[PDB]
């Protein structure tokens, strides 16, 4: 690149943006997460690296809602996560004002991207750091989950993963066998996946904040009990 | 906004120990007309707060939405906290007090009721931003009807009971659907409690009609 | 001037007068007040006539363009979300009242009413129009649950004809347009076909 | 800055780089003749994929004036939708005047939002305009950053040079007439590689009856005896 | 080639057999069809092996049952629906080239033909060129 | 310098910028084929998906622009999705402004005034995707057009876009030189053996999506896998 | 290094380096460390001072009842913070009449200072928030760094040298909870106090205390207010 690779808005000799090509690379290098689209529902899981212990319990948590029954867990720069984030609440809350009723995951995964995808256009902007899958969950629709990479675009997805080790959550996901599996397994499961992803071999100890959505919760994407979950965790751990 | 076509008629609403009572009919009033017979005015503003209006039925269902999304998005941050029926209240009262600064005003008489913190709270915001918190509360012709029983009442009985504080609700219902040209014999009676909101739904009360013979 | 719609299982059927006056005037003898605002979502337009189609118009636009963007139907909820904020936000200045029904897979068929003011509900049955309110006792007294196709089409068809014959801004055919799953058949009722109850006062 | 720039010291540097881009290839040759205006252009598609009565060199700006132009054709639809708007509005203001040749000059001058604000990066097309609602024909030329020329026959090819040469040898001429057109093609020939056919070869007529795109079969015939 | 997704080793023993019985002198081609459904569907999973089978058994029958004609187009439609599997293909010509030779007939010029029509389209460096060859030899 | 990193005529008299962009759509890895034919138009592209967590049924470049509109998207599938929103609200202004349906032909010269646009001034860039939309058009039969990211919207009969765009442009170009009308059989024949011919997989039936515009049926026909798969098995026959 | 000049540009490594310079702006400055407790939070900040004629300037910003902040790093945009916070707090107590929450407060502070790192032609906000406050979940202590990720902590310090402090907060975080007024602030004033170097030691004029609790609304301590506080120092310096 060299001198190409400046701002967005210069295209590479071959073809490229170079800007978002580097982008990626924030998300490559931030700390992994994990999303499977369980029988009845869609399961996040997300590991965050506990930087120091002078940290209170699980701040700055890498899963948010960004609506009612819908889920957002993110990776990569964590403050743009969180701006985009705040982009799909709003996003959200505009939609039910305007159409009623619920958004629709596919609907807001296309919107929230064609957004980033708005920030990664121009030059003045720069594009966003962070990657993140939308899981939603509803009676009429299913279950949905929509990963979108710093300047790509929403896919659906079975089981998803992104951060640091992609590859080698992606193996052990499409080990496991999804589309007919509850969410109470695969929520055993996810934990499992990110236990084996190295969470102490060359880093800190890592905390696991897993989410729900699905009929069990009837819709509702709400964070899975911890102290229940907590035997998951021990699950994972063996 | 600034002529309410269809308007709903009164609601009020008393408050007893460890917790609150609403109650509206379900009639919306094209001016003289029953047009709507089955509308709900009481809304869940969250788990322990609720909200009746009297008066322009579009205006209620727009401020019904703005403050169900709004509760929704305080809920979403997952922070532990929540819009007590207080802090709501005086949202109510600022948002009137800005249509009407606006001229814009919101055709609604709007009585909030909650119990948070143990203690039970009857909130009460009208179109002119006019806001305060009594025991009991009426909107319209029921602050002329059914607010003087519910006075009476609790002048002798600061504090209630939740089975005698409904049925004086239900009796003051009587008297409005019998002395009120608006009302209705189909009215929502909505509890607030420490186990949550639960809204009872389509009652109807008893008329009684032997003063019919009366007139001869 | 009158719309009425009432749902039944599988569908809905809406009934509607072609006269739209003016004054003491008819304007239009043969006004088709069932918009197609989508494929399987019809609109009943009373009031300001201009008010009433530029809505209509503006509502189809947002309408298509979301069902295209969803690749799927719309809801008749979305729709009738779309008129009452259409409405309630320019209430000051558009003076309309809209009747919304249509079928779509999520739900089926479900009616709704938009009078001027902005206000959404959702009911068994809708009225509205200048002649309206002339035939209120009778709709509410001569329908029954669980009506099927050819009931909701005959009752819907006499209300509206009584309602032409009661008031003086209302006249001319009925257009009626039932709506399922199958798609959407509209028929005029005209003339002889048009369900008369006669008065004839005796001298 | 935002509007035409780049001049140093005596020069015009990023306008003439626009105009060493409107070079182009495509000569579009214009003829102005005692009867009316020919605005010949050669569309040579890229194999026979493409087609012709697809898109358009010529393009009736309004009732009398035809226009053609140069290399950059996706600016030049941009400039030739703003030169459709600048005239409506003419005739909007001015109501029915059937301004054309008296509009000819007064749209070629209002060609100034072409490239007086050029808008960061100046359009890169040269375009010939065709007018005949006066009495007299009219051929102008605006380029990527002057204003209008008034000429009486010029290219605005890949060797409009020869071409214009071509042109002046064959002698433009005053007292021809109408049918210029054929030495209009003849200049064509001399900057076109290939066989031209009706729909290889596009070409305008603008004269005192109004203006019109000649369709491939008077192409064609045009042609033949040639 | 491709790896084997949905083997009917199973299906093809425990039903090829009863499918031969219930056709022994091939008067049902109702037989013939489910079988090439079957090895249709034994092809869609890229299972070589079963589809090979399948594919003798057909020219077995049609050995057995001797409708010379209904084994011609049999044979070309079976080479021509697809192309099927190419080991599976090479395999039924090599059967067909040891059938051919035992039987005299006047119709086996019609046979060796057939079988060289079904063999030409390419295919013969790659996938048996010695039944080819032994063909044009039997033919002379 | 920055004649090369910005949106500025070279001293040489180009426009490098775009030159680039161009490019830009050759990456990306994928491949379509439009073809015009006597009474429909058909085009496909492949469905290039690694791995089978993505779901196969939201994977596609193929669009419904309108109720007779389809477009298949070549390029940065970021800026495909922002140019089909686009085009999507261009479709419904039009319809909304003018009564009748937007025609196919002023939808693409919509879409490439837009991307003409974009490579003029210097803020913003232009989008690296290149669409190719068709539909049936009355008093026209089948329309095909091609917006590219500069702002040149043509293409007609037999139009491809992708890495090996031009070896599809060659075998089509063959074919159409061939004198013979495609009916709605030989059309979408065409199409797939052009793009088999371009990349031999031989198409099992699931890694192309097909969109067809008849003219007695309109609608943009996103063909499911039971119709591509009778199309394959009635090719290979 | 080209790709460290401005903010919106982006490192091939990874992550952009203006607001890894910016986090720079913050480790230069006066150290403040904040704890919390079971029912108080309380800020010690060394007002560093000039000369000895000039005043040790300001630390340990007021922004509400409930709610104070210390500042460490570029003072210029900071008070601009304070500005914010003290508008969105009073901004909640006119619309619903409570306290606005801590979490919901750093959230919109994260937001708003998020902004600035991707405008062109912004710098981010290169300032270091200390954020105590009582909501209705007792104490909390957020840390704002220039990167707009707040954090949530126990007990965090910020500034010149503030490891060490974070090392004694850590080692001591455990007897936290359960710790008189008195006790918690002595903590961190032994902490602060580790900060500095040997020569340096705590002074009723050069350091700063803001303590809010259930009871006590926020209040900004100094040299006489401190001196109950500073006795029973235990000097190890």
């Amino acid at each position: 690149g060299t001198g190409y690779d400046l701002s967005a808005s210069t295209f590479s000799p071959d073809g490229r943006v170079f800007q978002v090509e580097y982008a990626m690379k924030a998300v490559e290098n931030s700390s992994t997460a994990i999303g499977i689209r369980c029988k009845d529902g869609v399961v996040f899981g997300v590991e965050k690296l506990v930087l120091s212990k002078l940290y209170e319990e699980g701040s700055n948590k890498r899963l948010f809602n960004v609506d009612r029954h819908v889920g957002m867990a993110v990776a990569g720069l964590l403050a743009d996560a969180r701006s985009l984030a705040d982009i799909a609440r709003e996003e959200a809350s505009n939609f039910r004002s305007n159409f009623g009723y619920n958004i629709p995951l596919k609907h807001l995964a296309d919107r929230v991207a064609m957004y980033v995808h708005a920030y990664t256009l121009y030059s003045a902007v720069r594009p966003f750091g962070c990657s993140f899958m939308l899981g939603s969950y509803s009676v009429n629709d299913g279950a949905q989950l929509y990963m979108i990479d710093p300047s790509g675009v929403s896919y659906g997805y079975w089981g998803c993963a992104i951060g640091k080790a992609r590859q080698a959550a992606k193996t052990e996901i499409e080990k496991l066998q999804m589309k007919e599996m509850t969410c109470r397994d695969i929520v055993k499961e996810v934990a499992k996946i990110i236990y084996i992803v190295h969470d102490e071999v060359k880093d800190k100890a890592f905390e696991l904040e897993l989410s729900w959505v699905g009929e069990l919760t009837n819709g509702r994407h709400e964070i899975v009990p911890k102290d229940i979950r907590e035997e998951a965790e021990k699950y994972a751990k063996e | 906004t600034q002529n309410p076509m269809v308007t709903g008629t009164s609601v009020l609403g008393v408050k007893f120990e460890g917790g609150v009572v609403i109650a509206a009919d379900m009639l919306g009033s094209y001016g003289s007309l029953a047009r709507f017979r089955n509308i709900s005015r009481i809304m869940r503003v969250n788990n322990s707060t609720m909200l009746g209006a009297s008066g322009d039925y579009a205006d209620f269902q727009y401020l019904k939405q703005v403050l169900g999304q709004m509760v929704i998005d305080e809920e979403l941050l997952g922070d532990g906290h929540s819009y007590s029926p207080r802090a709501i209240h005086s949202w109510l009262t600022r948002a009137m007090y800005s249509r009407r600064s606006k001229m814009n005003p919101l055709w609604n008489t709007m009585v909030i009721g909650g119990y948070a913190d143990g203690e039970s709270f009857l909130g009460y915001v009208d179109m002119l931003g006019v806001a305060y918190e009594a025991p009991s509360l009426a909107t319209g012709y029921g602050a002329y009807l059914a607010q003087p029983l519910l006075r009476e009442v609790l002048e002798k009985q600061p504090v209630l009971s939740q089975t005698e504080a409904r049925d004086l609700v239900e009796r003051c219902m009587r008297v409005l659907y019998y002395r009120d040209a608006r009302s209705y014999n189909r009215f929502q009676i909505a509890t607030v409690t420490e186990k949550g909101v639960e809204i009872e739904g389509p009652l109807s009360t008893e008329t009684n009609w032997d003063i019919a013979h009366m007139i001869s | 001037t009158t719309i009425m719609a009432v749902q039944f299982d599988g569908g809905v059927v809406l009934g509607a007068d072609s006269r739209t006056t003016t004054g003491s005037y008819i304007a239009n003898r043969v006004t088709d007040k069932l918009t197609p605002i989508h494929d399987r979502i019809f609109c009943c337009r009373s009031g300001s006539a201009a008010d009433t189609q530029a809505v209509a118009d503006a509502v189809t636009y947002q309408l298509g363009f979301h069902s295209i963007e969803l690749n799927e139907p719309p809801l008749v909820h979305t729709a009738a979300s779309l008129f009452k904020e259409m409405c309630y936000r320019y209430r000051e200045d558009l003076m309309a009242g809209i009747i919304i029904a249509g079928w779509d897979p999520q739900e089926g068929g479900q009616v709704y009413s938009v009078p001027m003011g902005g206000m959404m509900v959702r009911q068994s049955f809708a009225i509205g129009g200048s002649g309206s309110s002339y035939i209120y006792g009778y709709v509410d007294a001569t329908y029954r649950e669980g009506m099927t196709k050819e009931e909701c089409l005959q009752f819907t068809a006499n209300a509206l004809a009584l309602a032409m014959e009661r008031d003086g801004s209302s006249g001319g055919v009925i257009r009626l347009a039932a709506i399922a799953e199958s798609g959407v058949e509209r028929q005029v009722l005209l003339g002889d076909q048009i369900p008369k109850f006669a008065v004839a006062t005796l001298p | 800055f935002s509007l035409t720039t780049f001049s140093p010291s005596g020069k015009l540097v990023q306008i003439e780089y626009a105009l060493a881009a409107v070079a182009g290839g495509a000569p579009s040759v214009g003829i102005k003749a005692a009867n009316g205006v020919v605005l010949a252009t050669e569309k040579k598609q890229k194999s026979i994929l493409y087609d012709e009565r697809s898109v358009h060199k010529v393009e009736p700006i309004t009732k009398h004036i035809g226009l053609v132009y140069s290399g950059m054709g996706p600016d030049y639809r941009v400039l030739v939708h703003r030169a459709r708007k600048l005239a409506q509005q003419y005739y909007l203001v001015y109501q029915e005047p059937i301004p054309t040749a008296q509009l000819v000059q007064r749209v070629a001058s209002v060609m100034q939002e072409y490239t007086q604000s050029g808008g960061v990066r100046p359009f890169g097309v040269s375009l010939l305009i065709c007018g005949w609602n006066e009495g007299r024909p009219y051929l102008f030329q605006s380029d990527p950053s002057g204003a209008y020329f008034a000429w009486k026959a010029t290219a605005m090819g890949k060797n409009y040079v020869n071409g214009k040469t071509f042109l002046e040898k064959r002698y433009n001429e005053d007292l021809e007439l109408e049918d210029a057109i054929h030495t209009a093609i003849l200049t064509l020939k001399e900057s076109f590689e290939g066989q031209m056919t009706e729909d290889n070869i596009e070409v305008g007529i603008c004269n005192e009856a109004g203006f019109r795109r000649l369709t491939p079969t008077e192409v064609k015939d045009y042609l033949a005896a040639i | 080639i491709v790896k084997m997704e949905v083997d009917y080793s199973a299906t093809v023993d425990q039903r090829l057999p009863e499918c031969a019985k219930l056709a022994k002198e091939g008067r049902l081609q109702e037989v013939i069809e489910t079988l090439l459904s079957l090895e249709k569907q034994t092809r869609t999973a890229s299972d070589m092996v079963s589809t090979s089978r399948i594919l003798v058994a057909v020219v077995k029958m049609c050995y057995e049952a001797k409708e010379w004609d209904l084994l011609n187009e049999n044979i070309m439609l079976l080479s021509k629906r697809r192309s099927q599997l190419k080991q599976a293909v090479a395999k039924m010509v090599q059967q067909c080239c040891t059938y051919v030779e035992e039987i005299t007939d006047l119709p086996i010029k019609l046979r060796l033909i057939d079988t060289l029509r079904m063999v030409t389209e390419g295919k013969i460096y790659v996938e048996i060129e010695r039944a080819r060859l032994t063909k044009t030899l039997a033919t002379i | 310098g920055f004649d090369r990193h910005i949106t500025i005529f070279s001293p040489e008299g180009r426009l490098y910028q775009v030159e680039y962009a161009f490019k830009a759509i050759n990456q990306g890895g994928l491949t379509s084929v439009a073809v015009r034919g006597k009474d429909c138009a058909v085009i496909v592209t492949q469905k290039k998906v690694p791995d089978k967590l993505l779901d196969s049924s939201t994977v596609t470049h193929l669009f419904k622009i309108t109720e007779n509109i389809g477009c298949v998207m070549t390029g940065m599938t970021a800026d495909s999705r922002s140019q089909v929103q686009r085009a999507r609200y261009e479709a419904a202004n039009w319809k909304y402004k003018y009564g009748y349906e937007i025609p196919v032909d002023m939808l693409c010269k919509r879409i490439a005034d837009i991307s003409q646009v974009y490579t003029q001034n210097a803020e913003m860039r232009p989008l690296g995707c290149c669409m190719i939309l068709i539909g049936i058009d009355e008093e026209q039969g089948p329309q095909v057009y091609k917006c590219d990211p500069a702002g040149y919207y043509c293409g007609f009969k037999a139009t491809a876009a992708g890495v090996k765009q031009t070896e599809s442009t060659s075998f089509l170009e063959k074919k159409v030189k061939k004198k013979f009308d495609w009916t709605f059989e030989q059309t979408v024949e065409t199409a797939i053996t052009c793009l088999s011919t371009v990349l031999s997989i031989d198409f099992k039936p699931s890694e192309i999506e097909v969109g067809v515009v008849t003219v007695e049926n309109p609608k943009f026909r996103i063909l499911t896998e039971a119709e591509i798969d009778a199309h394959l098995v009635a090719l290979a026959e | 290094n080209q790709y460290d000049n401005d903010v919106t540009v982006w490192s091939p490594q990874g992550r952009i380096h203006q607001i890894e310079y910016a986090m720079e702006a913050v480790k230069q400055g006066s150290a403040t460390v904040g704890l919390k407790s079971k029912t108080h939070a309380v800020l010690v900040a060394l007002k560093r001072a000039q000369s000895e004629l000039a005043a040790h300037q300001k630390k340990i910003l007021h922004v509400d009842n409930h709610i104070g902040i210390s500042i460490a790093g570029l003072t210029a945009d900071a008070r601009l913070l304070c500005n914010f916070m003290r508008q969105e707090c009073l901004d909640s107590r006119f619309v619903f009449d409570r306290p606005l929450p801590v979490s919901r407060l750093v959230s919109l502070i994260g937001s708003k200072t998020q902004i600035p790192t991707q405008r062109y032609g912004r710098r981010p906000y290169g300032v270091g928030l200390l954020i105590a406050g009582y909501d209705d979940m007792g104490p909390h202590i957020f840390q704002t760094c220039p990167s707009a990720n707040y954090f949530d902590c126990r007990a965090m310090s910020i500034g010149a040298r503030s490891q060490s402090a974070r090392t004694y907060l850590e080692r001591h975080m455990s007897e936290f909870m359960e710790c008189n007024l008195n006790e918690l602030v002595k903590h961190g004033l032994r902490a602060l106090r580790e900060t500095l170097p040997a020569e340096q030691d705590l002074t009723t004029k050069n350091v700063s205390i803001g303590i809010v609790g259930k009871d006590l609304e926020f209040t900004i301590y100094d040299d006489d207010d401190v001196s109950p506080f500073l006795e029973g120092l235990e000097e190890r310096p």
